[PDB]
């Protein structure tokens, strides 16, 4: 059954979601704090790639 | 929503903090570099994978135009919008396109990259907007896709 890797993709989903600019979090910075602007793109970048590696895992169980 | 010419010159700003050396490709070196400079400490076969999922030409390395489609495209794009959707169909076994909260805070929880407590309150939040203990992941999902 593909209820791990189905929860990894949403996991990754929220968390680029929350990083991102017209959204407000502050779970999401937990401990990362007066960021950068450069550097939270960065993170968003990270995350973003995060992102396409679960969703490949994620289409791979099918 | 397209891109203007400013954020374009943040996204080569960023580019740049991955591309230490300046020769315009981001290798897992590169990024793992500045992954572990941020708490991560990923192994380089995840390493591998991220810079594979991103790379469009497969040369092996993550050049600037690669890297703004990434930024660019988020998870807007139709076979991103099928996979999320899908993923959250896993959990919905009732059918009928509602997840209640507490079962999907409690999977987040305990699978995969676990959120935490901290976390997963802030999903809840903005999973289940108006309380009910149900989830429209149909509506969640475009909430995300923007
Ligand atoms: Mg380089
Ligand atoms: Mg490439
Ligand atoms: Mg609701």
């Amino acid at each position: 059954k593909r209820r791990n890797p189905a929860a990894n993709l949403i996991q990754c989903v929220w968390r680029s979601y929350a990083a991102d600019e017209k959204s407000v979090s502050i779970a999401t910075w937990k401990k990362l704090e007066d960021l950068t602007p450069p550097l939270k793109t960065v993170i968003r970048a990270i995350r973003i790639m995060k992102f396409h590696v679960a969703k490949r895992k994620f289409k791979e169980t099918l | 929503d397209q891109l203007t010419e400013e954020q374009i010159a943040e996204f080569k700003e960023a580019f740049s903090l991955f591309d230490k050396d300046g020769d315009g490709t981001i290798t897992t070196k590169e990024l793992g570099t500045v992954m572990r400079s941020l708490g991560q400490n990923p192994t380089e076969a995840e390493l591998q994978d991220m810079i594979n999922e991103v790379d469009a030409d497969g040369n092996g390395t993550i050049d600037f135009p690669e890297f703004l489609t990434m930024m660019a495209r988020k998870m807007k794009d139709t076979d991103s919008e099928e996979e999320i959707r899908e993923a959250f169909r896993v959990f919905d076994k009732d059918g009928n396109g509602y997840i209640s909260a507490a079962e999907l805070r409690h999977v987040m929880t305990n699978l995969g990259e676990k959120l935490t407590d901290e976390e997963v309150d802030e999903m809840i939040r903005e999973a289940d907007i108006d309380g009910d203990g149900q989830v429209n992941y149909e509506e969640f999902v475009q909430m995300m896709t923007a």
